């Protein structure tokens, strides 16, 4: 485990502790929620993000912020405002953005 | 305008219908009025869930499931103002479709 | 309620308008008893106004900023969030409630 | 050369039977179809009757064009129980080619 | 959106609060979530405020109105008839909607 | 809360519902929790008509009287909630009463 | 008829004409509204009035204005604001007054 | 009575008044429901609860909470949903816990 894989882990456990129900965990599928795959081209979910840690792909803490800011935009875009994906979303990126503000 | 209207193809039970906070488990094919197919539950073999009342479907679906019981296959033509109105949904519906949905109820939850 | 939305078609459930920005609609005013006193469709010039600037009635200026674009939905708009006591004389009664059809057609 | 009344019905005509898709109003309503219905139903109607009556120039008026339309819808709420797509259908398209028609 | 008021146990129908009149009131108000942040029944004292007159978050200011004396309902109020963006510090988080129960108790 | 629970007293047809707008015709009495009248169609040899789906009853019957089909006579005992709440219907009934209905479902119309 | 029976009946036909659906027309029924009879203790209607102005009853415009009033008064205390009958009560009532001003 | 007594006591007469016709004040006989006992293996009713408070068998609030569910679930389980007796127990199942928490 080199320097950054520790640190993404760590960024990786302080996020899924605030998606207590597990939201982010996997992804989304069509029978799940019909047409994603329509409107979402780029899926990311912390599954497949804490899969690239392990692989040892993210070369910096700024992809990493890349992938976490592109799952929270297509949950934002997906789902309508009102529901509880949308706002959980918007609460979860801002609140990774400021942990992880000074890269 | 027409709203939803519910043609039923094959009955259900004509007793059992969903009420406000129930799970409905559905299959459905959704085709535009011309019969070009844009969505299909059975074409991923993997029903769909909704719960009734939860704001989670087109009026359409709201209204015309609500009338359906268990078991029953119907036909709902559903207008644009019970469907996706002037917007449509980019790249899927077009502006101002009149949707056509084959739905049957499987199961409450 | 000074005014209450019920939609007739839906709009894109996003969109919705923020101060400044210039909400293009049209619309049919009745009174409450149907009796039409206006509509920008006879005109074949939708109406523009800005939100946060002062142009339009109460009912107007919350009603429409409840609507997201696309939507077209029928405001009932009580007198004292309409024209009250006075009325607008020669078109709106005193103590008038009034009826809007509108469609908020795009956001400028 | 078709008159001004055949010209404005059949657009009338074609407007209204866009609104049943499924040509449930396209032909008369037969008795091996609908056992009894010549017995309670005593002035069919349907859309084609309709077509026909233009062709022919038989109507005078739109009134009584709006009339065989009026017709038609009530006749199929009067043959068909309330909890029908065909009863459902004919009270939906009678408001609503009305407010066409005008 | 902004407030939505679902009845719980019935008013009298008749008597709904005017401007300047003081809505006395028992209340308990909630996160999304269920977890309770206040209540005037907790303090065996009702809150009252009069209508008219700033001195409440608008989803109150316009759910109340919707009341007539006696009813019980429920208010949910979206962030921006409520605390908004800010929230209030330490007790309701940024961009909160907020559920009250609410029970409008008499006019005076 | 309680709401309305419906007891059948004689059965109705189990098969003919009433639908919302639907005039239902009902001979009823009325008494409070101790058994007291407060009113009775039946005193007066005149059906009641009320139409669902019109905000013409108070809760409990309008969610009661959808579940009795015709023919049926029932005993409706109501929670103040799905009633008259905290205002009661002053003179006749009081704050936070439980009401109690004998109802007889006799036409729709 | 004295020329007061006359203006009554005059007034009479031109309210009537208001409520084409005979909303007024008759004394309520219990069977038509429970409890009416225990809510409203003095009931009005256009067809009591008709019969007091036939049998000279009213000693003055004052006094027919009075009944109006009552009637309309128990139509707005019997029915729920959001009714047609509460409605059309407030309307008549307000155009019964501005007439006979 | 001890104290623990005494709280059930409450409870269950505030319970019981939730039940006012008595649908959960006895036991349920084969006579009247046949091949009950065959479905319901531990059946409890009010009655036997009450007698259980009496004779001090209640060892804690949470034995007694266990009786009501049990009492409440054995007619959620002999009685057809479209019953009142079914929706009866679901209903007072609710609004018992409600009222002892
Ligand atoms: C946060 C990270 N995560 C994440 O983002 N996501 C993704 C979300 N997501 C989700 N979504 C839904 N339900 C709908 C919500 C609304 N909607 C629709 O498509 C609506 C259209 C939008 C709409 C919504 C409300 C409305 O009111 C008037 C008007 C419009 N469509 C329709 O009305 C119709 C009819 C039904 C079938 C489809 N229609 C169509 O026209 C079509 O064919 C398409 C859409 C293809 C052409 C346009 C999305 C899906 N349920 C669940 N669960 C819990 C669960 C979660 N995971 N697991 C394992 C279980 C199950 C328990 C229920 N979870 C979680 C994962
Ligand atoms: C909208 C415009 N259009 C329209 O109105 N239309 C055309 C479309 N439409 C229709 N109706 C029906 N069938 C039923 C509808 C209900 N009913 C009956 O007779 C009932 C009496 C009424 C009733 C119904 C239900 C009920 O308890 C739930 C109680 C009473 N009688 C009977 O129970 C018995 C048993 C045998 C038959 C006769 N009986 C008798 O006593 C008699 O002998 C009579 C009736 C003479 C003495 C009273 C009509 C027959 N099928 C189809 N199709 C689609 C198709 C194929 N080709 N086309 C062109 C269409 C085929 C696929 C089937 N379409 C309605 C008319
Ligand atoms: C304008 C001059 N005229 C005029 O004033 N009036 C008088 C009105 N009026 C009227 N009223 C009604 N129906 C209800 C309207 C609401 N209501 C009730 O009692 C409700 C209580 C009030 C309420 C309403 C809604 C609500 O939640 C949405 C909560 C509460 N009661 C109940 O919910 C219960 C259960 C049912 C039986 C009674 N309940 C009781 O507890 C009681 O026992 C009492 C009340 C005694 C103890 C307190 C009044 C009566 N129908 C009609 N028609 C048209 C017609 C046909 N022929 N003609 C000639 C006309 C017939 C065709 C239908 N006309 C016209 C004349
Ligand atoms: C809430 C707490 N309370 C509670 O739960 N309780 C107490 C109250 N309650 C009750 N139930 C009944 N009647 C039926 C209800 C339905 N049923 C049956 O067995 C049915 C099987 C179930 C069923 C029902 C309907 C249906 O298609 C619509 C399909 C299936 N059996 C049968 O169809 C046959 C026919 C002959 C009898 C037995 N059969 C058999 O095969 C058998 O032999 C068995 C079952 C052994 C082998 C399969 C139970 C009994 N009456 C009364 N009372 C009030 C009273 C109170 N005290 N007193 C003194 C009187 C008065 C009226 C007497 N009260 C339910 C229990």
């Amino acid at each position: 485990s080199t320097p950054i894989q520790q640190l993404l882990e760590h960024f990786l456990r302080q996020l899924q502790r605030k998606d207590p129900h597990g939201f982010f965990a996997f992804p989304v599928t069509d029978a799940i929620a019909p047409g994603y795959s329509m409107i979402i081209k780029h899926p990311m979910d912390f599954g497949t993000m804490k899969d690239k840690i392990v692989a040892n792909e993210y070369k910096s803490v700024t992809e990493f912020k890349a992938d976490f800011k592109l799952m929270c935009d297509n949950a934002m875009t997906y789902n309508r405002p009102d529901t509880v994906y949308y706002k959980l979303a918007k609460k979860i990126l801002h609140a990774g953005f400021k942990m992880m503000s000074k890269q | 305008s027409m709203g939803v209207q519910v043609e039923t193809i094959s009955p259900g039970d004509g007793r059992t219908f969903p009420k406000r906070g129930q799970t409905c488990v559905v299959h459905y094919t959704g085709m535009l009025e011309d019969g070009k197919k844009f969505d299909s539950s059975r074409d991923r073999n993997k029903p769909f869930k909704f719960m009734l009342g939860k704001q989670e479907v087109i009026r359409g679906w709201e209204e015309g499931v609500a009338q359906m019981s268990v078991g029953q296959r119907a036909k709902l033509t559903i207008s644009p103002d019970y469907a996706y109105g002037a917007t449509g949904h980019p790249g899927i519906i077009p502006p101002h479709a009149t949707l056509v949905f084959d739905v049957e109820l499987l199961k409450l939850e």
